[PDB]
């Protein structure tokens, strides 16, 4: 798994906010 | 100064944080308001931009603590817009490294701010800003 990956995930980690 | 002083003022002010956060979030889910962040987060600004604490800081993983005081709250809200604007500008002073991001993913959470259609115009350009920085560096 890429560095960036590890990082910042597939940057769908929070979205659940937005659909709340 | 003594260098087990400082690991013991670090590992403090990490605990510190820590009892900051849950207290916070179980009001949070008792349906109080949580004040505990905003009432502490300058002064705990302060100790976290300190010089000469910081590589002890982030040796003692501070930036798992910084992450939990920016995440959502149990009911989904944002923590308090002082805490936001707070923590993006004492994270941006930071010398950190791959290793750090990796082992707390606090890139994580920062990456949602900057893409925040809800965030204000400042926080959301600080937190674009501190993604560049950290894919700069790495
Ligand atoms: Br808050």
């Amino acid at each position: 798994s890429h560095m960036f990956f590890e990082i910042f995930g597939t940057g769908e980690e929070y979205r659940y906010v937005l659909e709340s | 100064m003594d260098p087990g002083t400082v690991l013991e003022i670090s590992r403090s002010l990490k605990k510190r944080m820590q009892d900051i956060l849950k207290k916070d979030n179980a009001n949070n889910l008792e349906g109080r308001p949580a004040t505990g962040k905003i009432e502490n987060v300058e002064e705990i600004s302060d100790i976290l931009m300190s010089k000469a604490l910081q590589e002890s800081l982030l040796d003692e993983g501070i930036l798992d603590e910084i992450k939990g005081w920016l995440e959502p709250l149990p009911d989904k809200s944002m923590p308090n817009i002082k805490i936001r604007k707070r923590l993006l500008d004492v994270l941006k002073t930071m010398k950190i490294h791959k290793e750090h991001l990796v082992t707390s993913g606090v890139g994580k959470i920062v990456y949602f701010y900057s893409i925040n259609p809800k965030e204000s115009k400042e926080v959301r350009a600080s937190a674009k800003a501190l993604v560049q920085k950290w894919t700069n560096e790495v």
